[PDB]
């Protein structure tokens, strides 16, 4: 039971007890995720609108 | 209408509670996947504590109590006894016993030989039993060198304790035997000890000069009904229950089972699952746990009581199934969901 | 004085960051206005107020803000409720059609469109301050604007402010106040696209909210605005520190230094101590010891799990009131002698404590009463990985039949995202257990 | 402002829409002028999800109304609130569709089906954010089913992102005005097997059997049929048209009722069904335990044939929501075998407070159950039945129309038997 690192101030105190010791992806990269969802999307809108011009 | 959920096929015990759970009208049974559930007689390996108590409007039972392996493990039981101060290591009623791991692998070797060379410079008995959880693999010698070489020859984590050499010996027969004790737990926490226990018996008279041949050795029913020569002899399938052994007591000893051995049974009990109440209680937990525990005890000759082990998932004696099984559902699952004596059961109060 | 500047992403993020700056407000002694009496510095200065709002030269302290939502009926109330003068119109965005519970109509089909105008506010933000700490973001789990949108949002932020740390307040889903089905998808598919980029997550569990408000406040059926009041006294206790003087957790770097030391495990439990209903004729006033003790059990943790099966990391006490240094060290003796707290072996077993003297603040007519003293711990427990079992279990159930995969496969969303997702937190749930279990 | 746009096709679909405007114009606070005359904020908070607001604060329906032939318009414009609707938004011939799918579909519709989307068109240009449409149509006439499917076909083409929703009432023979009902019921069922994204499944052999069973109507009409079907497309749409949390816009309701894209047919209910006792209080228990009743139900499918994958309810009217919570959950908790077990709380509850006119409190039940795969397998054996032996096509053929087209549109729904089937077990 050690305490340590105690802080004072006018609004409060801090300290810390112890009681026993031990033993990215690029900004491209993201726009070719969005972009390719986004082709994707397309993609399966074409299809659709093929189906309904059939 | 309740529900449960059958998790475990290979439990004879909870077979019959959910045999009499259907039979009251009462209970219904869902798959075992369905999540709404009030019941579950989960599995025996890694049973999902985390998933119960997650469903809006149901209140939720398992019979298991999560965290109770630490007593119905053989190094888990000696780890709890020797570092529990509840317990402490002066523990009077658990043989010293002593965590060994096989070298292939705290570990206490050194500190069992110191205890093992002083019996032997003292003239003293030196006789102990190795044994592990993953057996059906036991070893009775005076030598340890044979104890430690036996268990590095295995792979998995060891128990080396003292041998009652000095066991109560039934007669006729000159044999040995073991107390089964049968204690449930409810979500309360009130410990409920079987009015009715059972003595596994061994057949074959007690040789303390040959711990080679380990049928008069071991009580174990498989062990006796697979190697021994004369089960059944003296009582049907090995087993001779309370009212007879209690008669014996008296023609034989002068003395009564509730005064030279059950108040030390369940004395122990109390120790042994008051010890660890904090660590698994429900109390204000999410779900509720009951158990029910199979207690192992041995007789010395001097009519003084030992804690062998506590089994976590016991079996029942074929006589008491129906009388055991009810009362499981009277007390612990009952008593949660209730339904549209002389209890069978003693309450062992203590201060939760 | 280094400035925060929080991110309120969905309807979660949006009513649960109004009821987080109501609360700072009052604590600050902030009017609806934005004015603020006892700030002698007529815009400007760098107090620790400040790292939270900023000062006009009219004397208006304007929140240090973001709000974004997909559909404007949330946002809306906030640009017309009691704190409107707080914020100006470039603080709160809205779209005109919402993600519909759908991760990947909120982070492919709308972020991408929205992502560019949320970036260009937070920046105008970010050119007020002198010296940015970071973000705090909150959101839900099961919204598709909640999920979707704020995992593309903290992609780009690593991008454009890479040194930054980034702390979150996440609303985990539960079924009694949720009704969209697919809110495990969508809690699996953010988690695993935000966790290289989120330094120390705060998971709330509408279901421990729900269960408090009933069991402590006597609220027989919790609204939102019952679950925001308190979720918003949990907040405030962990980001005191920052808006407060003192020496514990001062700046955002300090959670990941004092909660996470391996940085993938950097969901903290927290738990709060007292709750108690207002109505009540009048309670005893609970001691250090009785709040502390209460720290370890699990009726009052944000997330209901069994910290007794589990080892932990790290522990902070955020004590708010009248409490001494001694008083806690003496209830620290008694717990661990009463209590199972197990330390990993490459951990100091011990605790760090915070004191603020200034008690809660409770909003007038709200639930909670007034207490002399409360208390918040932030432990990095394994046992939190419950709630991880449990959601990704459901998140199986429905993917092995495919149920409703084809929602997010039509907004250009790989199927292989599912699975790609779903084996991070298969990974994840071994991190723990291997840290946890021996 | 999530807009929707209405649109009502032939006979089935001009009366029981014309039903449906009638009763959400009293709930809203609307008179057959389009003055609001309500005493309640509620009524007004989502208005324009139905309604367009026009000069001298009028409210006109965002309605549509179709048909090949003026009889059913005339009624509706001489009818209760006809004067409500905007002239413009009558589109209409005068060839009529004879009870015949290609008429509807492929000659008299396709003259007519240009200028109906004109309407369309234009009311969708003045929506603030189109959320998408609905259709009141039935399935075994010539202009509901051929045309009304026609209009959905050519909407999916120029809104391709916009949800589809129908109320399609299905043919019985108890309830039937020709034998070649079960040919245009199939030929629809195609079309919105791949075009709407979810459809209310209005079964008039449910609406008779409760007509005439529980209602003791002894000669139910088709009036006393719509008087269901306008409570029950209240039920269904009042998540739409006031405030709340759950479903509340056409495609959040979608994306937690259809697990995969085929299956979006729903069965729908409706509690209390009372017979003129009618002053009794109905408690929560009651409402609860007649709503998952499958006298209750409108599709004329048993529940407990199949496995619910998904619930919808909604609970209106001053009542406690914890009781409602209690209830609901003693259901599924009573019945979990009938709800699949792989979509975890696969039941959702909705409340409002605004009871529909007349009643102190109701439910509305949505049910995506594979028991409606006895509706499709009914059909399927009418429509084999006749089909063995070509019966009526030659008003088909007469129409441009071959035989493969019908072998085409069989398979078609056996498959969707077939694919309820799977899940079902
Ligand atoms: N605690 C709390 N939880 C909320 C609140 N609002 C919504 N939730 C939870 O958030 C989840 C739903 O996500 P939302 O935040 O409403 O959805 P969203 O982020 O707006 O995304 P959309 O799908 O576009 O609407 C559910 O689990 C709700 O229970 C709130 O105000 N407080
Ligand atoms: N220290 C000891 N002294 C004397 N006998 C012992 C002993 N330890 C074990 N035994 C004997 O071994 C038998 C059972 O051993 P143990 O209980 O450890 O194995 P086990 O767990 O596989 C049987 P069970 O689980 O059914 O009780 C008992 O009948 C007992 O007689
Ligand atoms: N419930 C109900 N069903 C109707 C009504 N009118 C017609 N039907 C049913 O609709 C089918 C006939 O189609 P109908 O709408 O009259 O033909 P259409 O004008 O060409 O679209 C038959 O199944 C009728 O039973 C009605 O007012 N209510
Ligand atoms: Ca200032
Ligand atoms: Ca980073
Ligand atoms: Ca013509
Ligand atoms: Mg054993
Ligand atoms: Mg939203
Ligand atoms: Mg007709």
């Amino acid at each position: 039971m050690e305490v340590i690192e105690l802080n004072k101030c006018t609004s409060g105190q801090s300290f810390e007890v112890i009681l026993k010791p031990p033993s990215d992806p690029s900004l491209e990269e993201i726009q070719k995720k969005l972009e390719a969802a986004e082709e994707r999307r397309k993609y399966q809108e074409a299809e659709l609108l093929k189906h309904l011009a059939e | 209408m309740y529900t449960f959920v059958v998790r475990d096929e290979n439990s004879s015990v909870y077979a019959e509670v959910s045999r009499l759970l259907l039979a009251t009208g009462q209970w219904k049974r869902l798959r075992k996947d369905n999540p709404r559930f009030n019941l579950m007689l989960g599995e025996r390996n890694r049973l999902p504590f985390g998933r119960l108590g997650h469903e809006p409007g149901l209140v939720q039972l398992v019979n298991y109590y999560r965290g109770a392996d630490k007593l119905c493990r053989k190094a888990s039981l000696v780890k709890l006894i020797k570092t529990s101060p509840e317990l402490s290591e002066s523990c009077t009623w658990f043989p010293e016993s002593y965590v060994i791991y096989p070298t292939n692998l705290t570990d206490e070797r050194e500190v069992f030989l110191a205890a093992y060379n002083r019996r032997r410079e003292g003239r003293e008995g030196n006789v102990w039993i190795a044994k592990s959880s993953a057996g059906a693999g036991i070893l009775i010698s005076s030598e340890a060198s044979e104890l430690l070489d036996f268990i590095d020859e295995q792979g998995q984590v060891h128990v080396i304790q003292k041998y009652l050499e000095k066991p109560l010996l039934l007669e006729p027969g000159h044999r040995k035997f073991d107390i089964r004790s049968w204690v449930l737990v409810d979500h309360l926490y009130n410990i409920y000890l079987y009015r009715e226990g059972v003595l596994r018996t061994s057949s074959e008279p007690y040789n303390s000069a040959n711990f080679q041949d380990k049928t008069c050795h071991l009580t174990n029913h498989c062990i006796q009904k697979e190697y021994s020569k004369n089960y059944g002899r003296y009582e049907e399938g090995n087993e001779m229950f309370f009212e007879e052994f209690n008669q014996y007591l008296m023609d034989a000893l002068n003395t009564t089972l509730e005064n030279s051995i059950l108040l030390q049974i369940k004395h122990i009990i109390r120790s042994c699952l008051m010890c660890i109440e904090p660590a698994i209680s429900t109390k204000h937990l999410h779900y509720q746990s009951f158990q029910l525990f199979g207690f192992d005890f041995m007789v010395d000759e001097e009519l003084k009581v030992w804690l062998i082990e506590v089994n976590g998932a016991p079996a029942c004696a074929q006589k008491l199934y129906a009388e055991l099984c009810q009362g499981i559902v009277d007390v612990a699952i009952s008593s949660v969901f209730p339904l549209a004596p002389t209890s069978i059961f003693i309450k062992l109060h203590h201060h939760h | 004085m280094r400035e925060c500047i929080s991110i309120h992403v969905g309807q979660a993020g949006v009513q649960i960051g109004n009821a987080c700056w109501e609360l700072y407000c009052l604590e600050h002694g902030i009017q609806p206005d934005g004015q603020m009496p006892s700030d002698k510095t007529i815009g400007g200065g760098d107090d620790s107020f400040n790292t939270f709002f900023s000062e006009t030269g009219a004397g208006k302290h304007v929140p240090r803000a973001v709000f974004v939502d997909l559909e404007p009926t949330v946002i809306d109330e906030v640009r017309t409720g009691t704190y409107r003068q707080l914020f100006h119109p470039e603080q709160l965005i809205t779209g005109k059609e919402d993600a519909a519970n759908n991760y990947a109509r909120g982070h492919y089909t709308i972020g991408k469109e929205i992502i560019d105008l949320v970036l260009d506010r937070i920046r105008k933000l970010a050119d007020q301050c002198t010296g940015l700490q970071g973000f705090l973001v909150f959101h839900s789990f099961g919204g598709g604007t909640g999920s979707g949108f704020t995992s593309l949002l903290m992609e780009r932020l690593s991008v454009d402010y890479g040194k930054k740390s980034k702390l979150e307040f996440s609303i985990y889903p539960a079924p009694q106040v949720s009704t969209a089905v697919v809110e495990p998808y969508n809690s699996i598919l953010t988690t695993h696209t935000t966790l290289e980029h989120s330094d120390c997550a705060f998971m709330v569990d509408n279901e421990a909210i729900y269960d408090i408000c009933r069991r402590n406040l006597d609220i027989e059926r919790p609204t939102y605005t019952n679950l925001n009041r308190l979720i918003s006294q949990i907040v405030s206790s962990i980001t005191a520190s920052l808006r407060f003087d003192g020496a514990l957790n001062v700046d955002l770097t300090e959670f990941q230094t004092n909660l996470v030391p391996y940085p993938r495990i950097h969901f903290p439990l927290a738990t709060y101590a007292p709750v108690i209903s207002a109505e009540k004729a009048y309670h005893e006033q609970l001691s250090v010891a009785e709040i502390t003790n209460a720290c370890f059990e699990p009726a009052n943790q944000m997330v209901k799990c069994d910290p007794r099966h589990g080892k932990y990391m790290a522990c902070c006490l955020l004590y708010r009131g009248d409490v001494v240094p001694k008083d806690v060290n003496a209830a620290i003796a008694t717990i661990k002698t009463k209590r199972s707290i197990q330390f990993v072996d490459w951990c100091p077993t011990g605790f760090k404590v915070g004191i603020n003297y200034q008690p809660p603040t409770v909003v007038p007519g709200g639930d909670l009463a007034k207490v002399q003293r409360a208390v918040c711990m932030l432990s990095n427990t394994t046992a939190i990985a419950e709630a991880w079992a449990r959601l990704d279990h459901k998140f199986d159930l429905m993917y092995a039949k495919r149920a409703f995969v084809h929602w997010y496969v039509g907004e250009g969303m790989e199927e292989g995202e599912f699975s790609e997702a779903r084996e991070d937190m298969a990974a994840l749930e071994k991190d723990y257990e291997e840290v946890g279990v021996d | 402002m999530r807009e929707i746009v209405h649109i009502q096709a032939g006979q089935c679909g001009n009366q029981i829409g014309a039903k449906f405007w009638e009763v959400i114009s009293d709930e809203h606070g609307i008179d057959p002028t389009g003055s609001y005359h309500g005493d309640s904020d509620l009524q007004l908070e989502r208005i324009n999800v139905y309604y367009n607001e026009a000069t001298g604060n009028k409210y006109v329906p965002r309605a549509i109304l179709v048909d090949l032939e003026p009889g059913t318009m005339d009624s509706v414009r001489s009818g209760p609130f006809g004067q409500i609707f905007r002239p413009d938004n009558f589109v209409f011939g005068q060839s009529g569709a004879g009870n015949n799918w290609a008429k509807g579909h492929y000659t008299e519709g396709a003259e007519l089906v240009d200028s109906v989307l004109d309407v369309v068109r234009k009311e969708s240009e003045s929506c603030d954010c189109l959320q998408g449409f609905q259709l009141t149509h039935s399935l075994g006439g010539g202009t509901g089913s051929g045309m009304g499917t026609l209009l959905i076909s050519k909407i999916r083409e120029e809104y391709p992102d916009r949800i589809m929703n129908t109320f399609s009432v299905m043919p019985s023979p108890k309830v039937s005005d020709t034998v070649v009902e079960p040919y245009n019921a199939t030929l629809s069922v195609h079309q919105l097997v791949e075009n709407t994204d979810e459809t209310y499944c209005i079964d008039n052999e449910a609406l008779y059997d409760i007509c005439f069973r529980t209602l003791k109507l002894t000669t139910p009409t088709y009036g006393d049929l719509n008087h269901l079907v306008s409570a029950t497309m209240s039920g269904v749409t009042t998540c739409l048209r006031f405030p709340g949390q759950l479903n509340a816009d056409l495609r959040k309701l979608a994306v937690n009722m259809v697990p995969f894209p085929r299956l979006h047919f729903f069965m729908p209910g409706f509690a209390p069904l009372t017979s003129r006792q009618q002053y009794r209080a109905l408690t929560v228990p009651e409402l609860t335990q007649q709503m998952f009743d499958s006298k209750n139900m409108m599709a004329a499918c048993d529940p407990r044939h199949g496995r619910y994958l998904t619930v919808a309810a909604i609970f209106r009217g001053r009542m406690s929501m914890k009781e409602v919570d209690e209830q609901m959950l003693n259901v599924q908790n009573k019945n979990s075998s009938y709800f699949v077990e792989w979509i975890p709380n696969n039941v959702k509850t909705a409340v409002c407070d605004i009871p529909p006119r007349g009643l102190k409190m109701s439910a509305t039940f949505i049910g995506n159950s594979t028991a409606i795969q006895e509706l499709f397998k009914r059909i399927s054996e009418q429509f084999t039945a006749m089909f063995r032996r070509k019966a009526f096509l030659h008003w088909y053929t007469g129409e441009g129309m071959d035989e493969m087209e019908f072998t085409e549109a069989e398979s078609n729904m056996n498959d969707l038997v077939s694919e309820y089937q799977q899940y079902q077990d």
